[PDB]
């Protein structure tokens, strides 16, 4: 799955 | 666990999200908004896939495009890069 879940983990990564 | 094995997509993801956070660094409201949108879409998609089959989501790909479009004015560039992630629906 690559469309939304990807951007989700990315943001959660940079954030914390 | 994912399924892909290309570290390129990950890099592109961080670049985009970072681009938005930087472009809207002044207004943290816009950033938090977009995030909440994606989060909601996730809970909806999962609910449907967990409901077995009989279920009607309230937030789909088209619905997200519309909402993000209204919130993102004069910024079709970002909306485009976001739509690219969406498969052939």
């Amino acid at each position: 799955r690559m469309n939304i879940q990807m951007l989700l983990e990315a943001a959660d990564y940079l954030e914390r | 666990s994912l399924q892909n094995n290309q570290p390129v997509e990950f890099n592109h993801a961080i670049n985009y999200v970072n681009k938005i956070k930087n472009r809207f660094q002044g207004q943290p409201d816009i950033y938090k908004a977009f995030l909440e949108i994606l989060h909601t879409y996730q809970k909806e998609q999962r609910n449907a896939k967990e409901a077995g089959g009989n279920y009607t989501p309230a937030l789909t790909e088209q619905e997200v495009y519309a909402q993000v479009a209204r919130l993102f004015k004069n910024q079709e560039d970002l909306l485009s890069e976001f739509g690219q992630f969406l498969p052939d629906a």
